[PDB]
């Protein structure tokens, strides 16, 4: 860091972009204390939590950390900066932010300001057509380097995806052999300044190689738009696929538990396969409210052919801040897609919301005789949602998703009750649209109801549909899902049930915000 | 006392009790997951 | 199985009630409104129950008793008992030709004896289903010929499924110990267990 | 200070034995807003005619104490109905019916020897008020003991307008806000969502989206995306530290990842407030000219007194 | 005042007051706005009239103090902050000469 | 059991309670509104 | 009632016994020194 300030700006000298910029609006922050929380850059000579390495899972937009900095010898101002993003084995690198602005130009908007290569918008041209130099849409390749000119000089990134066994890089090892690096020569280092000890072993990272000039006086900040690690996706025959990220968010949470690297080592013994798998599939079930056709930007979005389907329920690209505690991370993959894990009956189950045809039966007279019925419709009803995401198809600015409902205000008295949302793993408009709804529908069913069941009917879990039937009320077959239970050594079962309705898990039709997107072509000057 | 071991098997009770206090005015405990 | 008495073993004749005290347990959300109007909801179910309070028993007729009661906490199964007040054989006849029509609930019963019985059931007497177990109490009577429509207290647990036949003579309440976990005889000097007493109650 | 009637100060002081009635007007819980249907009770033994309105008794068994401290809280009561009434437990556990916004009344009546009302409050000379507030919450305590007498209590529970103390009440700059936009069919047609039914057509805030990016284009490399707060003094109680409030006060925030800094303030009497741009373009022949448009403030104000251009007023000091 | 409407209408109203005193009263029905003030005709509490309970508690410690310094947004400057401080001799004279200050904002 | 009825009832004794032992040390209950 | 001398007199169990519940989760007590 110290070396690279050489090179820099007397502002950003010391600085990176955070790795996480939304995190999640619950009941623990309030709106004013959470839009002010969040932060864009933070100073690194302070802040020992900047220099973790994130892990991340499908397609988002992370800072690059320094690992070394070094100029040639006999040309002093072509320095090699090495930046590692991201952590594991990633898909590759879809683009790189020189400054501010992508190698690959968004639109036509965005081309008659620089010079640019491509189209990010419909096209969804990829970092690979500087070297191919054709239109391809797929990531960098391991180790192959790519050469950058947009006319104030020669930039060369030599992509480098994580793998157990990487090897050193040869272009720097080919430096060091001759004693080609200033300060190697300064401080009278020999060829272990870089060796092939130099692996770099399960880190991605890139070498990007700057040409300082009489055009780029400074080195701009550096930010990637990663693919994110790889995860083994578990099918029902049994064959095992781990090639590609995976958007599903059980496999995200099953790949972040299972790894001792970082997270829990929680050995893939204690896991129901077949439980987790047919949760899985819950939130891959097929979105029908929106068309493919409305997202131009698919393939920073997560999406791999715009042809497919990929109009799955709930699509998460996420940015895991490995400083952040486990429990934290873990508490903050869920909550994004529902999801509890739980303990109970020996395993680890992910247990996710959804609607059965076949629930189970209670009737009050099955029960231990007491009965609690208690709605807080005050503070948990809403008649409006609010919400806000960063998303790509702006400069991962933050757009803000807001809708009304006219029944939820005619009923109610016309009351102006507004639920504030973020989402931090969501970066599709039309899901993060869909799951404020899902949200706002769930809001209007606030009554829960506990009660004590004998020792039969052993194997209840929580998100489990229980149809409840007490003659008294104007009940048969009325829809809960189990909130919680407690298993005593008695042979005695409590839970505690939460009011759902079918209305929650269908979906309103919504419009396309195709043409409302907002590329930040500004800070750059302008040619004449 | 003995009084703590009760406590103890009655926490629940305990942290519901408090926070229905907190809840006369603005207050609430669920805002401690950000510090 | 069936508790020990005098009817089954004659030899010993220690066994039987010296007192018995058949209770009535109805459970109820009984509320005392302000205006004076008191209201009570029937929910849960109800169960008669019966303590019984045994004479001075020599070792002998302890031996087979406590004998019989260790049998039922091994096997685990339902201990009947007959009540010998309700053992008035005031309905002569075999009441398999007796047929109960399907589809009643509630208290009241009607049920076609085609001509076979003889004796009318007064009221107070005991009343049981071939197939449940419950044990109801007749109420009210009234025939009109062969047809008997019978009140009894408990509502009918079950609905009648047109096959159920009435039994009204030796009924066998399906009872299980209350006393069990706790349950010591003491033996005098004079030779005998003094102070047996159970306290049962019907299950289901 | 609630003046009393002489009358009534009288009664208070001479009578010992006070048969005292609570009469609640409570709204039912319906499933729209249409109409507005009133369940009457009382606490009396008897009924009691108060403005021609019967209040029906056998149905309340208690009711809570109000309190309030000078610290501002939700005022909450909680009175219970028997609970076996079997026609209140309907109302309550209804699918499909919402009570977010029912009002409830509960006056203090005091019984004379022949049976009607003493007048206490001077300006109704009827009975006080002791209560009136919000629907907020509810539930039914069933309790069916195996043996014995079980009991079943419903519970209302009571509060005055604040009590969602989370909620944020304010314009977003933003069209889909302002004009209450809902998808209908296949289109997003504002709704009654709007806080008036003449928002419906207003297009003020329709390019609020892209005027903070254009108008980057004029700005200096810093100060790009920032505003500054609204706010800067707060107020030091003894929920802060004097290092911790000195240290959250900032001066400026950033527009791309702050959207609590495009709501709209309401300034009463003569303060500064920074500007919120909605609308920013240029001249077609003359491109260097560009008009940029700024919301400053909330419904009809005096006016304004001056305007920094900079960080130096148009009226020097 | 300037009433940042992104906050919450509970917090809005509790920083309303507190700036003049104030109390919102939801007692007797309606809302009744109180702030702190002396009277020359007030009522007349006698301890028999009570129901004999009494709890007198005065925790001088935490919040007596002897000197206040206050800071707000004062146009005179270019809305800066200015602060305002000053001592009491008396209520130093009082208390032994302990240094407490009030801090307000 | 039903000590959770009585606690609720009770809400604010537990509050000072609880406070009363913060206390102890400088951690006070009033410094939730900031959050 | 008297509840609150009694409660006054076993503060610290009552802080126990609350931050036991709030250790089910990730909350605890001892984030209140920083605000």
């Amino acid at each position: 860091t110290t070396i690279l300030a050489k090179y820099q700006v007397k502002e950003e000298r010391y600085k990176l972009q955070s790795k996480k910029k939304l995190f999640g609006l619950s009941r623990s922050y309030s709106l004013k204390k959470y839009y002010e929380t969040v932060t864009k850059e933070v100073d690194l000579d302070f802040n020992l939590a900047a220099k973790f390495i994130p892990v991340v899972y499908g397609v988002q937009k992370i800072p690059g950390i320094p690992i070394f900095a070094d100029t040639e010898l006999n040309n002093p101002n072509i320095v090699y900066v090495v930046y590692a993003f991201a952590e594991g084995e990633i898909d590759g690198f879809l683009d790189f932010y020189i400054g501010d602005s992508p190698m690959i130009c968004f639109d036509e908007t965005d081309s008659d300001t620089r010079t640019c290569f491509g189209r990010k918008k419909i096209v969804g041209d990829t970092m690979h057509r500087l070297a191919a130099g054709t239109s391809t849409s797929q990531p960098s390749v391991h180790g192959q380097e790519y050469k950058y000119n947009d006319g104030n000089g020669d930039i060369r990134i030599w992509t480098f995806h994580g793998k157990p066994d990487q090897t050193a890089a040869q272009v720097l090892v080919d430096i060091a052999k001759k004693k080609g690096f200033y300060l190697q020569n300064q401080n009278g280092n020999g060829p272990e300044y870089w060796d092939s000890r130099y692996k770099l072993l399960d880190t991605a990272y890139a070498i990007v190689r700057f040409t300082i000039n009489e055009n780029r006086t400074e080195i701009p900040e550096i930010s990637a738009e990663v693919q994110g690690k790889k995860v083994k996706v578990y099918n029902s025959d049994g064959t095992i696929k781990a090639d590609k990220t995976s958007l599903n968010g059980i496999w995200q949470l099953m790949d972040y538990l299972t790894s001792d690297r970082y997270g829990a080592d929680i050995t893939l013994d204690q896991f129901p396969l077949q439980k987790v798998i047919s949760e899985a599939k819950i939130l891959d079930i097929i979105d029908e409210s929106y068309q493919t056709s409305w997202q131009p930007y698919w393939r920073y979005v997560g999406w791999n052919d715009p042809l497919s389907e990929n109009r799955q329920i709930v699509q998460l690209n996420t940015i895991l801040d490995t400083s952040e505690s486990v429990f934290k991370n873990v508490q903050g993959i869920l909550e994004s897609f529902g999801g509890a894990i739980n303990n109970l009956s020996g395993e680890y189950r992910i247990t996710v919301e959804k609607y059965s045809t076949n629930p189970l039966r209670i009737n009050f007279l099955d029960t231990y005789g007491d009965l609690d019925l208690s709605d807080t419709t005050g503070r948990n009803k809403f008649n409006s949602v609010q919400a806000s995401l960063v998303d790509p198809a702006l400069s991962w600015k933050t757009n803000s998703i807001t809708f009304y409902n006219s029944k939820f205000k005619e009923q109610d008295k016309g009351l102006d009750k507004k639920l504030q949302l973020s989402f931090a793993n969501i970066t599709n408009y039309y899901t993060a649209r869909s799951y404020a709804d899902r949200e706002l529908k769930k809001s209007r069913y606030s009554r829960t109801l506990s009660f004590s069941v004998p020792y039969k009917f052993i194997g209840i879990e929580p998100n489990d549909p229980i149809a409840f039937t007490y003659e008294r009320y104007g009940w048969k077959d009325k829809f809960f899902l189990v909130d919680e239970v407690e298993n005593t050594r008695d042979g005695k079962i409590n839970l505690v049930l939460q009011e759902y309705g079918e209305d929650v898990f269908i979906n309103s039709e919504q419009v396309d915000n195709s043409g409302n997107d907002i590329p930040d072509i500004s800070n750059n000057v302008l040619p004449p | 006392a003995s009084f703590r071991d009760f406590a103890s098997n009655n926490s629940t009770a305990f942290r519901d009790a408090v926070e229905l206090a907190l809840n006369e005015n603005g207050t609430t405990l669920k805002s401690l997951g950000n510090s | 199985m069936r508790l020990p008495d005098p009817y089954t073993n004659p030899e010993y004749p220690g066994l039987g009630f010296e007192s018995v005290n058949l209770v009535d347990n109805d459970p109820m959300i009984r509320d005392e409104l302000p205006n004076g109007k008191v209201k009570e909801v029937k929910i849960s179910a109800q169960y008669w129950g019966i303590n019984i309070s045994y004479p001075e028993l020599f070792p002998d007729e302890y031996a087979f008793l406590d004998s019989r009661l260790l049998e039922y906490k091994r096997t685990g199964d339902y201990l009947d008992v007959l009540l010998p007040q309700y053992e008035a054989f005031r309905v002569r006849g075999d009441t398999k030709s007796v047929t109960i029509p399907a589809g009643q609930k509630g208290s009241q019963i009607i049920l076609n004896t085609n001509g076979t019985l003889t004796g009318q059931p007064k009221a107070g007497d005991l009343f049981k289903l071939s197939t449940h177990p419950k044990v109801y109490k007749i109420t009210n009577f009234s025939s009109s010929g062969n047809v008997w429509n019978i009140s009894l207290y408990p509502d009918l647990f079950i609905t009648t499924t047109g096959s159920e036949k009435p039994v009204f003579n030796g009924i066998l309440f399906r009872t299980k110990l209350m006393n069990g976990d706790s349950f010591g005889s003491t033996l005098n000097n004079n030779g005998t267990y003094s102070g047996i007493s159970l306290s049962l109650r019907e299950s289901l | 200070m609630k003046k009393i009637l002489d009358s009534a100060k009288n009664y208070l002081n001479t009578h010992d034995k006070l048969k005292t009635a609570c009469l609640i007007a409570l709204e039912l819980p319906s499933s729209s807003g249409s109409a507005a249907t009133y369940i009457y009770l009382t606490d009396y033994f008897r009924d009691v005619t108060y403005n021609g309105i019967l209040y029906r008794s056998g149905k309340v068994k208690s009711i809570s104490s109000h309190k309030q401290n000078r610290q501002l809280s939700i005022g909450s009561l909680s009175f219970t109905i028997t609970g076996t009434a079997e026609d209140e437990v309907l109302k309550l556990v209804q699918n499909g019916v919402s009570f977010l916004d029912r009002g409830i009344t509960i006056h203090q009546a005091i019984i004379n020897e022949e049976g009607n009302i003493l007048p206490v409050d001077p300006d109704t000379d009827g009975p006080l008020l002791f209560f009136r507030g919000r629907i907020t919450g509810g539930g039914i305590k069933d309790n069916v003991n195996t043996s014995g007498i079980g009991t079943s209590v419903i519970t209302w529970n009571c509060s005055n307008q604040f009590y969602d103390f989370d909620r944020v009440n304010g314009r977003y700059t933003d069209d889909a806000s302002h004009r209450g936009l809902e998808v209908v069919n296949g289109t997003l047609q504002p709704s009654n969502g709007a806080k008036r039914p003449e928002y419906q057509e207003d297009y003020g805030f329709f390019h609020s989206n892209k005027s903070t990016t254009i108008l980057a284009k004029y700005q200096v490399k810093e100060e790009r995306y920032k505003l500054q707060s609204k706010k800067k003094l707060f107020g030091l109680s003894r929920s802060y530290s004097l290092k911790k409030y000195y240290e959250t006060v900032t001066k400026e925030v950033d527009l791309d990842f702050n959207l609590a800094a495009k709501f709209i303030p309401v300034v009463y009497g003569v303060q500064k407030i920074p500007g919120i741009p909605i609308f920013a373009d240029t001249e077609l022949n003359n491109p260097n000219i560009v008009y940029v448009v700024y919301a400053f403030a909330e419904g009809e104000i005096d006016g304004f007194l001056d305007f920094y251009i900079g960080d130096s007023p148009m009226i020097c000091f």
